[PDB]
């Protein structure tokens, strides 16, 4: 009674048949017709996507020579109660129902008006999307450039201080030769130099604090923009899954071919 | 790190006229100093010392000659300038200071470091600083391939100098097509031998009718013989000059038929007259510097019991311990969890382990993970690839799971040892697009960035170092699993499997059948990619014997061999393999045009020390057509962190040993900092300006004495054959479009430009992703190329295209291209564009117009609609004077309109309106009806079924690309786009059907049987 199987899918693509065995499973199964125009069942066993032909002559089907049942579905249900371990090693345990696939709407008008609701509010959800993706993507470069400033900074100041350090080891002897001497000007003239350069490292210091302060607001920002994601994410790929499902029972219910 | 933007300073793009420097003098003073922006580094040192004077302790300095400059520029790079000639504005500081100092250390070797660090666009000190043996072994190791490289280089003197910079750019095959040897007129060419008289530099045309399979000495014969005891003259005076193609640096140095050569095969195929310079070996072999590798700092230094994996009795079990944390909304979560899975390539070996789930706030598991895997059953380049997830189940019984922060490992490092205690991972951010809970696709190893989730990790210990088995262990364990009848139809099955797309189903029992007929294999060597997935990766019984078959197997042709690269095959024998049918057949026409996906395939690569690495830097480092563009290819990329680091040491081995290129590269790239700066300003703080300013402003800052410098006289990076001169600034523009592009004009300064054009025209693009529209144009290049060697001539014109860096890059100008929307204006008919073909070609070459506007729409008809090349419309597609259709932006391709709209349909995205219809029937009233209409339809019919018979190649291609970070081509299921519209599952009858009914249905009826 194949056609009125819950596991027989039709004209289901391979790309289909995986996403509907991705992260099954072992066991879990559907029987669908070959890439050609033949039946072909697939099946999950150690986190792969098995694919098992199910060959036909004299009105025979099996997976093998000798051909011993009548039809697709007494191959099937002898393989759902023994395991595939003598053909090879599981039972055909979790068919993959189409009629457990909901969504309910009766007529063409009622499913049309619903699929324009949905794919409405898809393209909303996805803008959104997009226009966090770019605020995500920016934040996320803009941090990039703050951290490298910030380096930058580190060494200036490095560079800087390692100045004071000279005038201290250079100035500690001459201010000494300038006190004998009674220079009281040229002291003056060493400290005045000395001050010029803790004001500059004073404003360095300030120019990196500043940045290191809007660095930690745009991490906290990019921190937000992440959650505010991760929670978009999930939801709009349901969305574009019932989307996809209304636009499929528009095609079967209305005229083919 | 890299400079995070192109500014003259931080936070600045241009300095302005004056600028305050503050100089750290030796003696400890600060002085302020005004400098002119485009202040070179002597005069700067000059007025320093001068003023430096009227300071505290002026008598503790010495020489101004005794010292030089040192800043932190943009990179946070404490640099030494030791090229004294440089300008303020070049420096790329990230403050205004300047420090004086003494220079010690090797001098030679700290000026190509910075040379090196400058052409990469990270400083060289980086990669010293990185404590990973790794990496440092790399650095190490990959120094005998830089060695081999300069020594082959200067073995031939200068022959060998010259065939590196300039090589020959020939086909694979001197076989001339039966359509292209049928141009030559009684089977030999028409040649012009130009030559420039040395007394007034006079111009001289010898025009000779030569054979067309006459190497270029037969060809300088002629030119001497054209001018019986002579012989003794040009025996003599033959090895004493050299030809080049007039208007450009190609040249033909080796003894290749001429019909060989692409200039001498285009201008057959296109009625066009070759144009070559004879001038002497000498004038050439001249100006060629002698390349000198030194062996680098960091390799005259050092810089510092064992069981088998097959000896240990247990099953592989990870351990989970915790996770620093994860960015999740409380509310809108339930908990948190690590799934973790061990792949070979992108293949499951057991099944998918998950950790107990916890609160998103509490993220330690603290939990051996078991997997159904023996440890001595594990292969050599199995990983484990895990990520964190979220999940919520609020909504009925559908819980709905999320994939927060991934990351891969490997299970055996770079030195065979299996991972062993405990290890700390930084996780990478989830890729745009990807839905999966998994990436086993994605780069292996920790993120280089610490401020993310990191995750906490054990591995077992066994009381030593496991070590995988060596190749004598594994070959002798095969001869006891092979110690544990061919039949005309079971030959025909294998013939049939071994013919198959690489990305169609195998069936359990296929697979059973391959695996038990491998001995039979070896016959049909094109089938050991099937077989090897007819091997079971998780028992090292088959692994084995695999092993064995892989080792004494026939070599496959390079096309076949490319597969066994992409991510669906990681084992080192089976790329190993792959590495020796490329070494062996793979052309330099073939490398150089498949080196996307060549420099692509480097990222699935388990280690930093591989085959193929070294396969492609040789190669690199051989040709330098070949090394101009892996240097560019890797470049455009190095703002990715995901790859940064490797390509980062490839580039500094290949910049390390590229020889006086490095010079030129570096030109290019201080040519390309230049318009990324000038457009970020337009980008940014010149946005809401108007068209008419920002042009004033543009022409002002193009004519800086600094700026002319850098953007005059260097190499094209599109073609580096193409001398990009002095910059005709008159016809530079921003183009009326939003986006802004700038289309640049630079004067071909060849002797004799005219020849070849005297024009190049660039288009500098900032913002878009060029790398779909890169991939395109390769595969249309590729796709002509198939059709040519089948006699095919639907000629269309892929211009080049390169990406530079990040959402910039660089495209060739189309020159005498107009846009049908442009043609259509200057209230409009459907015969606009025949009157504007017909009027622009008049009389006699009317049919040549129409000809090659037919034949290039063939080509487009079926490119575009094998692609899925987004929505064509009269502003994309266009038309040069000569009647050569050209299409423009191929931003998306195979479905990116199935996420937007749920609609699954292969689309027709160049459907010839009336006005197309028209051109092609002459002007016609009813143009489906007409015979040149019907030759058309022909044209596609065969155009297809070449494609479809090269399939396999095209998908190989595509494969090879989904590590890339294109959004249109993130998984193997994107690529069953080509298999549809190549019906590659239904027969090559019921596939040319589907080609006319799709042909049809979008033209609305006229495509006949
Ligand atoms: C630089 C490339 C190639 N190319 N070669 C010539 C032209 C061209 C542009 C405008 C006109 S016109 O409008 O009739 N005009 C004369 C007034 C005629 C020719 C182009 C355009 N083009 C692109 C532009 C933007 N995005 C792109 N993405 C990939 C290619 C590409």
């Amino acid at each position: 009674s194949l056609q009125d199987a819950e596991w027989y899918w039709g004209d289901i693509s391979r790309e289909e048949v995986n996403e509907k065995l991705r992260d099954t499973a072992d066991g879990t199964f559907l029987v669908r017709d070959a890439s050609t125009k033949d039946y072909t069942l697939t099946l999950r066993k150690g986190g792969n996507n098995k694919l098992i032909k199910i060959f036909h002559r004299d009105g025979k089907y099996g997976f093998s020579d000798p051909l011993t049942f009548s039809s697709v579905v007494e191959l099937i249900n002898h393989y759902r109660n023994e395991s595939l371990a003598q053909y090879n090693d599981v039972k055909l345990l979790y068919p993959v129902s189409k009629y457990q696939q909901d969504v309910k709407e009766d007529n063409i008008e009622a499913v049309g008006k619903k699929l324009h609701e949905y794919n409405t509010q898809f393209q909303e959800k996805s803008r959104e999307y997009d226009r966090l993706y770019e605020e995500y993507t920016r934040t996320s470069q803009e941090i990039q450039m703050k951290r490298t400033a910030i380096e930058a900074f580190n060494e200036t100041i490095k560079i800087f201080e390692e100045q004071c350090q000279t005038q201290e080891r250079y100035s500690k002897e001459y201010i000494e030769k300038f006190k004998r001497e009674g220079n009281e000007k040229e002291i003056q003239r060493i400290m005045h130099n000395y001050d010029k350069l803790k004001s500059r490292i004073s404003e360095i210091i300030d120019s990196r604090r500043r940045l290191e302060e809007d660095l930690k607001k745009q991490a906290a920002e990019y921190r937000e923009i992440d959650k505010r994601m991760n929670s978009i994410k999930p939801d709009l790929i349901q969305l574009r899954k019932t989307r996809d499902q209304y636009l499929m029972w528009l095609t079967q219910k209305g005229v083919r071919q | 790190p890299p400079r995070p933007s192109s500014g003259e300073l931080w936070g600045i793009h241009l300095m302005p006229p004056r600028i305050l420097v503050e100089c750290l003098l030796p003696n400890g003073m600060i002085v302020t100093l005004e400098c002119l922006r485009e202040a070179t580094l002597i005069t700067i040192k000059h007025e320093l010392f001068k003023e430096a004077r009227k300071y505290p302790l002026h008598q503790l300095l010495q020489d101004e000659s005794s010292y030089i400059f040192v800043s932190v520029t943009q990179e946070a790079e404490r640099e030494e300038f030791f090229d004294e000639t440089r300008r303020l504005c070049d420096l790329r500081l990230f403050q205004p200071f300047l420090k004086v100092i003494e220079p010690v250390g090797n001098r030679e070797e700290k000026i190509l470091n910075r040379e090196i660090g400058f052409a990469i666009g990270m400083p060289v000190c980086e990669f010293d600083m990185v404590k990973d043996p790794e990496v440092q072994d790399f650095r190490r190791n990959i120094l005998n391939v830089c060695k081999e490289a300069v020594d082959l280089r200067d073995l031939n003197s200068p022959h060998s100098r010259a065939m590196y910079v300039y090589p020959p750019n020939v086909e694979s095959s001197p076989e001339l097509p039966k359509h292209i040897y049928n141009k030559l007129d009684k089977g030999q060419i028409i040649v012009v031998i130009w030559v420039i008289v040395s007394p007034n530099n006079d111009k001289q045309k010898y025009t000779l009718k030569i054979n067309h399979d006459c190497v270029p000495e037969q060809v300088i014969a002629e030119a001497i013989r054209k001018k019986e005891q002579l012989k003794l003259c040009v025996l003599e005076y033959q090895g004493k000059y050299i030809l080049k193609v007039c208007g450009c640096d190609e040249y033909f140095l080796e003894k290749y038929p001429l019909s060989q050569y692409k200039y001498i095969r285009s201008c057959i195929m296109l009625g066009r007259m070759p144009n070559l310079m004879l001038m002497a070996k000498e004038s050439l072999y001249s100006q060629l510097p002698m390349d000198c590798f030194t062996m680098p700092s960091y390799s005259r230094r050092i810089s510092t019991s064992t069981k088998s994996l097959w000896v240990i009795n247990s099953a592989l079990r990870i351990k989970i311990l915790c996770a620093t944390y994860v960015n999740v909304n409380i509310r809108d979560i339930d908990k948190i969890y690590v799934r973790t899975g061990i792949y070979h390539g992108g293949e499951p070996l057991c099944d998918n382990v998950n950790t107990q789930r916890v609160p998103c706030s509490n993220p330690r598991w603290n939990e051996w993970l078991n997997y159904d895997i023996y440890i001595p059953d594990l292969p050599r380049a199995a990983r484990l690839c895990l990520s964190i997830c979220s999940v919520k189940g609020r909504k009925g019984a559908k819980e709905e799971h999320c994939p927060l922060a991934w990351g891969n490992i490997n299970l055996f490092d770079y030195t065979d040892t299996l991972v062993s205690g405990k290890m700390a991972l930084n996780l990478w951010p989830v890729p745009h697009g990807l839905e999966d809970l998994l990436n086993p696709i994605g780069v292996t190893g920790s993120n280089p960035n610490k401020e993310t989730p990191c995750l906490e990790l054990e591995f077992d210990w066994f009381s030593s170092v496991v070590k995988f088995p060596d190749m004598s262990v594994i070959e002798e364990h095969a001869n006891w699993s092979v110690s544990r009848e061919l039949r005309e139809n079971d030959k025909e099955q294998l013939k049939a499997i071994s013919t198959r797309d690489p990305l169609s189903e195998i069936t359990e029992q296929e697979k059973d059948f391959l695996w038990s007929h491998r001995h039979y294999c070896v016959t049909i060597p094109e089938i050991l990619p099937k077989l090897l997935l007819s091997v079971k990766w998780n028992s090292r019984d088959e692994v084995a014997q695999m092993y064995c078959l892989v080792k004494d197997w026939p070599p496959i042709k390079p096309e076949q061999a490319m597969e066994l690269l992409d991510c669906n095959y990681p084992d080192p024998m089976v790329r190993g393999f792959a590495v020796r049918c490329l070494e062996k057949y793979l052309t330099d026409d073939k490398l150089s045009q498949y080196l996307i996906q060549l420099v692509q395939v480097l990222k699935y690569e388990q280690y930093l020390d591989n085959l193929l690495v070294r396969f492609l830097l040789k190669k690199a480092l051989t040709n330098q057509r070949i090394g101009h563009f892996f240097f560019w290819h890797l470049k455009s990329e190095m703002h990715n962190k995901t790859v940064s680091q490797r390509f980062g040491l490839l580039l500094e081995s290949y910049c390390r040993a590229c020889g006086m290129y490095l010079k030129h590269l570096n030109r290019q790239v201080e040519a390309m900092e230049k318009l990324i700066n000038l457009t970020d300003i337009l980008k940014q703080e010149k946005k809401d300006e108007t068209q008419k300013v920002q042009m004033k402003f543009l022409v002002e800052q193009m004519r800086r004495p600094d700026f002319m410098d850098a953007l005059q006289g260097f190499l094209s990076p599109l073609n580096p054959a193409h001398q990009l001169g002095n910059l005709r600034l008159e016809e530079c523009e921003i183009m009326s479009s939003a986006k802004r592009p700038l289309k640049l004009n630079w004067e071909n300064p060849d002797i004799m430009s005219e020849l070849l054009f005297q024009n190049n025209i660039i288009m500098f693009k900032n913002g878009d992703d060029l790398r779909q529209d890169m991939l395109t144009l390769q595969i249309i290049r590729i796709m002509e190329n198939i059709w040519q060697n089948q006699g095919l001539d639907l000629r269309m014109l892929p211009y080049g295209c390169l990406s530079i860096g990040d959402c910039v890059g660089l495209i060739e100008w189309v020159r005498n291209s107009h846009t049908i929307m442009q043609i259509q204006c200057k209230q409009f008919n459907s015969h606009t564009l025949h009157q504007w073909l017909k009027d622009k070609n008049k009389g006699e070459i009317y049919d040549a117009a129409i000809d090659l506007f037919t034949r290039s729409c063939a080509g487009y008809c079926v490119a575009t609609f094998i692609l899925g090349i987004g929505d064509r419309h009269n502003s994309n597609i266009m038309v040069k004077d000569d009647g050569q259709l050209v299409h423009i932006d191929f931003g998306h391709f195979l479905d990116h309109k199935k996420k937007k709209f749920g609609y699954k349909r292969e689309r027709v995205p160049f459907v010839l309106t009336q006005d197309f219809l028209i051109v092609i029937s002459k002007g016609a009233q009813e143009c489906t009806k007409t015979r040149e209409f019907e030759r058309f339809q022909e044209m596609c019919y065969k155009a297809y079924l070449a494609i479809r018979q090269h399939a396999n190649l095209f998908i190989n291609l595509f494969s090879m690309m989904l590590g890339s970070g294109m959004p249109e081509l993130q998984s193997f299921d994107d690529i069953a786009y080509i298999r549809k519209t190549l019906a590659l599952d239904k027969t090559e009858q019921e596939a040319l059907e589907y080609f006319m009914k799709q042909m049809n249905d979008a033209h609305h009826g006229g495509w006949t049987t």
